[PDB]
RNA sequence: GUGAAAUUCUUGGACCGGCGCAAGACGGACCAGAGCGAAAGCAUUUGCCAAGAAUGUUUUCAUUAAUCAAGAACGAAAGUCGGAGGUUCGAAGACGAUCAGAUACCGUCGUAGUUCCGACCAUAAACGAUGCCGACCGGCGAUGCGGCGGCGUUAUUCCCAUGACCCGCCGGGCAGCUUCCGGGAAACCAAAGUCUUUGGGUUCCGGGGGGAGUAUGGUUGCAAAGCUGAAACUUAAAGGAAUUGACGG
RNA sequence: UAAACGGCGGGAGUAACUAUGACUCUCUUAAGGUAGCCAAAUGCCUCGUCAUCUAAUUAGUGACGCGCAUGAAGGAUGAAC
């Protein structure tokens, strides 16, 4: 939930970098490392959005930044490279008040 | 020694009311007149009054449970449901 | 006679592998035994690419692919021709086709 | 192999061929003994005893450095535990699973590794009753297992 | 190799292979002397110690259980027993 | 690791120490001012709980709520009978820290 | 005929059989 | 007499004056007697509490429902049946919800209920196996039992 | 689990000479070993063997000199009297000029030629030729 | 929708596009000659509950073990019984096509079923058509887990730890390539080898093809059926692996 | 929509002795009576035909089935009464 009452749903995808020196055919990670690479770009996820706004929510998700530092985060467990935040959906809005979209719109 | 080798309690209806019948209420009967251990003094002493009413003769405790078992296994998945929704509402 | 060492299948240390059906006729094959082609095609023919760019907005745009993995069961594999009856020597090697780059 | 699992596993420990103590070890034979006696009124199974003399105070084999073993100077003091280590072990297994069990009905799983343990304890019963560590009557009785473990 | 020389097998192999296969078993693990920063007495620890060893003059802890060895909190300092 | 440990120090403190069991002895061990330790099975009723946990008030002593009911108790003391109260005279086992 | 359907028509065949000695 | 669900009698404190007040609930299954159960909006849920359908959540399940707000328990009392409080609208004070029927009903969300399912269970999954025993039980009810075609 | 501690011994014994190696081990040791592959080193089928000692049961380290057939052995250990040696040996042996059946007997374990000279039955152990 | 059609739905707005709602299934791609489990089997997230192999061990007991008639637990799918649920698919059934006929293959619809809970049944090409335990007998490169040792790259940090790679060693696994180890009728198999140079322990089980897994008896089951299981009579072959040819919608 | 009321067909030819008709033609229906069961408390012809029971049976039972006019929420069984 935003700080005005929009609640969103985040879906993010990350996927497992081998390294450029591998000779290994596959890069697999582990169940735990899989498990703590999750829980970590959930709670990476949730502080971006608890303690802010949809403006400043969606100006951010525009470059994708929270992927970004989610993928920042997760390289000392194991390294990914294509981190996204795949989708977000609306859930519940508040009330729609029309003086909030007239400053999101204008000033 | 053995009495009966598959009947156990319906055998007081004799060749009536047909095999399939009795094997049904069987487990019914059986349930309906067993002694459910108490769940507020632990003694194995909370048997059926009436149907639904479940009365212990140690601690005096009436409960009301399903017709023929203490409890229902739809009235446990109930207050589950409803312990989680609980927890749910508030913060 | 036994035709195959791995019995036409991936099957190893398994007991069971779920099924999938066949992209052609819906045939329930088990997944480690069907024909598997991941095509990666463009979404438009090479003869109307050079179209699809003049009538093109964009000046930069990258035409998008098409991802399609496609499961046969052997029989429309076989009537498809994507796989082929082998000699009793050549049915033994894994090598994929050459993709025949020049 | 395993006694019942498809297993053949090798990890062991390699006792070395050296019986005799180390002479770094300033530990005398009756010093063991009381850290032992120590030890097992904390309550610790003589294998923990054994873990914990090996990992802290250095010493390698209580019955290289006092000529005795761990089980028989319990023994031998008279505080040695009433049901030996593994069966005490296999029951309490046994107790924890029928009690997982009488909550989780479908649990088949559970149900087969319970009789696989319940045949583990009845073969080492079999063999101490032999032995006469155990009474020539004794016998594992689910309903009243629980009370004897944990 | 027909002619391998069972009977006196040099230490590199006899270190490469098995504990229990082996000419003659020998243990991988050993004793080390452990010294904590900050104290005078000496531990004696298992390599491969199941516990967490604590000194008993310093609420410190000197090893962590690990899957094969023992891993020595840092700052101590450690040394072999005989060989 | 809550629960198996106070089951292996309760274990423990039978067989090692002085305890005694029911509702009525852990009242008089109490008044009597040498009840170290008093466990409740949360099976105990309302009224009983309330009312031991005032006497171990007036007589500085811990109280344990067992996460068991009376049958789980009498098990843990490895008795044949439900024990709903209980009280340690002295553990013998660290179970209370000196 | 195919074996299943071989075991089929003697399945067939033996419940009619006992059918017939049954009504007996 | 008559019906399989059993009735909790309950007796409360009268607000105004100094007497006591005893009511008749159909016993919501899993209570017992010397319980507390709570009746009013800021009530807690638990099975027996009597709490409008509107304060409730949106998959909660309940018992002696109101059809109007304001009467007492009229829906989902006859043994082992509970209602489904489905959906919410804040706004024109409606709630819907799922009868015993299947049916979908729109209801004040004033309306009350008893959180929980009514006991007396599968009462009808044992076979009656006697004219005599459907005699017993249609006694008790009215006079409808042996029904001639 | 391993029940015949001779019989996997010579099995080995067997193997590594088909193969052509020129020293075995066998990793169970034992009396009936010790005396079995002295009897055949003393009819020169095998050369020194050296005994590694351990706390456990020890192994041994033969030099096989090439020599050698079939080691084999009869897992149950029948009685076997005088009147049956003729019988047992034109069973098991390739013929009478050569080839051995070591047969533990009450004077300790030998070969049957010795057997027969100091007139005594005893349990077959196994043959070698 | 099909090879082509047609049954069918459609100016009542069918199909299509958009926004929602509801229900019940199903967990794609990642997904592999990869993992786990006694097999059957197991794939959305998170939590709880017990369980487990392998590894490490200078821990403990000290032969407590292997295989096992009788007996016992589990046992895909289909099927049976009781209660919920029933979106899709779809035995039976109906219709349209095709055809010489078409009770089918193809298409439209559709009952039981398919889903969940509880109780039965105990069967599959339940397959590796290949008993379990133990020892020995070639090479090689990988892979999964655990442990051990090493140039270096990388993650933060100030350094080591700890992850991700790289190079090896060890043990237990799924396998693969290769080989005049050897075996085999051969196909092939590092086990289906260590077998006339025949004996490691132990369980089940076959004796030409049919009749026949039939009859009868017994026993289990609600039923369907499961387990045990003949004989008369008939027959000179039936089969396995490979070779050549002929033929192939 | 039939566990609503109810309903659920004919005529010809055809197999290496005859005899039947697996099979094939057509006409027609809303669908052409399926699983079963039968001279049945339901079959006219009829005291049907065959077997058994008797010295002798229009009776009984078992079997057959183009059944004037059997048949499925009622059909067929099955202890006890
Ligand atoms: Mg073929
Ligand atoms: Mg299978
Ligand atoms: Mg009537
Ligand atoms: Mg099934
Ligand atoms: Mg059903
Ligand atoms: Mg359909
Ligand atoms: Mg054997
Ligand atoms: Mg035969
Ligand atoms: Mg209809
Ligand atoms: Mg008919
Ligand atoms: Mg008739
Ligand atoms: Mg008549
Ligand atoms: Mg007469
Ligand atoms: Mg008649
Ligand atoms: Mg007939
Ligand atoms: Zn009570
Ligand atoms: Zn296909």
């Amino acid at each position: 939930k935003t700080t005005d009452g929009y609640l969103l749903r985040l879906f993010c995808v990350g996927f497992t970098k081998k390294r450029n020196n591998q000779i290994r055919k596959t890069s697999y990670a582990q169940h735990q490392q899989v498990r703590q690479i999750r829980k970590k770009m959930m709670e990476i996820m949730t502080r971006e959005v608890q303690t802010n706004d949809l403006k400043e929510v969606v100006n951010k998700l525009i470059p994708d930044s929270i992927g970004k530092d989610i993928e920042k985060a997760c390289q000392s467990i194991y390294p990914l490279h294509d981190v996204f935040v795949r989708k977000v959906k609306m859930l519940k809005k508040p009330k729609f008040e029309l003086g909030k979209l007239m400053e999101l719109h204008g000033e | 020694a053995k009495r009966t080798k598959k009947v156990g309690i319906v055998g007081k209806y004799g060749t009536r009311y047909g095999a399939s019948l009795r094997k049904m209420v069987k487990k019914i009967e059986i349930s309906q007149h067993a002694k459910y251990t108490c769940s507020f003094c632990g003694k194995t002493k909370m048997k059926r009054r009436a149907v639904g009413i479940w009365h212990c003769g140690s601690c005096m405790k009436t409960v009301a449970g399903g017709a023929w078992t203490y409890n229902t296994t739809s009235a446990v998945t109930v207050k589950s449901a409803i312990r989680r929704l609980k927890e749910l509402k508030d913060q | 006679t036994k035709k195959r060492r791995n019995n036409g299948r991936a099957k190893k240390g398994r007991g069971h592998v779920q099924p999938i059906r066949c992209t052609n006729c819906a045939r329930c094959v088990p997944k480690d035994k069907a024909i598997k082609k991941f095509v990666i095609r463009n979404i438009v023919e090479a003869a109307a690419v050079r179209d699809i760019s003049e009538a093109s907005v964009f000046d930069a745009y990258v035409l998008p692919k098409l991802y399609v993995k496609l499961h046969y069961c052997v029989s429309c594999a076989i009537h498809s021709k994507v796989v082929r009856n082998r000699s009793r020597e050549a049915r033994k090697d894994r090598t994929p086709p050459p993709r025949f780059r020049p | 192999g395993r006694m019942h699992a498809p297993g053949k596993g090798l990890s062991q420990s390699a006792l070395p061929y050296r019986r005799s103590v180390p002479t770094w070890l300033k530990l005398t034979s009756d010093d063991v003994k009381e850290q032992i006696y120590k030890l097992a009124k904390k309550g610790l199974t003589p294998s923990q005893i054994g873990v914990i003399l090996r990992d802290s105070h250095g010493v390698a084999q209580v019955r290289f450095v006092t000529g005795n073993k761990i089980l028989r100077i319990l023994k031998s003091k008279g505080l040695a535990p009433d049901l030996p280590e593994d069966l005490y072990h296999l029951i309490k297994k046994a107790v924890a699973v029928r009690k997982h069990l009488e909550r989780n009905r479908k649990d088949k799983d559970a149900k087969f590794r319970l009789i696989l343990i319940e045949s583990r304890i009845h073969r080492l019963a079999r063999y101490y009753k032999t032995k006469r560590v155990l009474p020539p009557n004794w016998k594992y009785e689910s309903s009243t297992a629980s009370a004897l473990v944990a | 190799p027909l002619a391998k020389d069972l009977l006196h097998p040099s230490p590199e192999e006899e270190k490469r292979k098995h504990k229990k296969k082996r000419l003659v078993q020998s243990p991988n693990s050993y004793f080390m002397d452990v010294k904590c920063p900050g104290c005078y007495k000496i531990t004696t620890v298992f390599s491969h110690a199941q516990t967490v060893v604590l000194c008993v003059g310093c609420s410190t802890v000197l090893c962590q259980p690990t899957g094969g060895k023992a891993r020595l909190t840092e700052g101590c300092s450690f040394r072999r027993k005989q060989h | 690791k809550s629960l198996e440990s106070i089951n292996s120090r309760l274990q423990l403190v039978m067989k090692s120490g002085k305890y005694v069991l029911g509702y009525k002895q852990t009242l008089k061990m109490i008044r009597q001012g040498k009840a170290k330790l008093v466990i409740l099975a949360n099976n105990c009723p309302a009224l009983r709980k309330s009312e031991i946990e005032y006497y171990a008030m007036l007589a500085k002593t811990g109280v344990h709520h067992y996460s068991g009911n009376n049958i789980e108790l009498g098990t843990a003391c490895g008795k044949y009978y439900r024990v709903c109260t209980l009280a340690i005279i002295d553990p013998g086992d660290s179970d209370i820290i000196r | 005929m195919r074996a299943k359907w071989r075991k089929k028509r003697m399945r067939r065949l033996k419940r009619k059989r006992r059918k017939m000695r049954q009504r007996s | 007499p008559g019906r399989g669900a059993p009735l909790a009698k309950v007796v409360f404190r009268d607000p105004y004056r100094f007497k006591k007040r005893t009511e008749l609930f159909i016993a919501a299954e899993g209570i017992h007697t010397g319980q507390f159960v709570y009746c009013g909006k800021k009530a807690q849920l638990n099975i027996g509490n009597v709490l409008p359908v509107g304060t409730m959540p949106e998959g909660t399940i309940v018992c002696c429902l109101e059809e109007k707000p304001g009467d007492r328990g009229k829906l989902a009392r006859a043994s082992g049946n509970y209602a489904t409080v489905i959906s919410h609208n804040p706004e024109t004070k409606k709630t819907r919800v799922k009868l015993p029927s299947g049916s979908k009903k729109v209801i004040s969300s004033a309306n009350r209920a008893v959180v929980g399912v009514v006991a007396g269970g599968g009462r009808i999954d044992k076979p009656i196996l006697k004219a005599g025993r459907a005699y017993h039980k249609y006694k008790a009810k009215r006079n409808c039992w042996p029904r001639v075609r | 689990v391993r029940m015949n501690v001779l019989a996997d011994a010579l099995k080995s014994i067997n193997n590594a000479e088909k193969r052509g190696k020129r020293q075995v081990l066998i990793r169970p040791c034992s009396k009936v070993i010790v005396r079995f592959l002295t009897v055949m080193m003393k009819h020169g089928y095998i050369g020194e063997f050296e005994i590694i000692d351990d706390h456990r049961a020890g192994k041994i380290v033969v030099n096989l000199t090439g020599r050698l057939n079939k080691c084999g052995v009869i897992s149950p250990r029948f009685d076997v009297q005088l009147k049956d040696l003729e019988k047992w040996q034109n069973n098991l042996l390739p013929s009478r000029q050569f080839g051995f059946i070591v047969l533990t007997t009450s004077a300790g374990i030998m070969d049957h030629e010795e057997a027969r000279r100091k007139h005594t039955g005893g349990k077959i152990l196994g043959f070698f030729f």
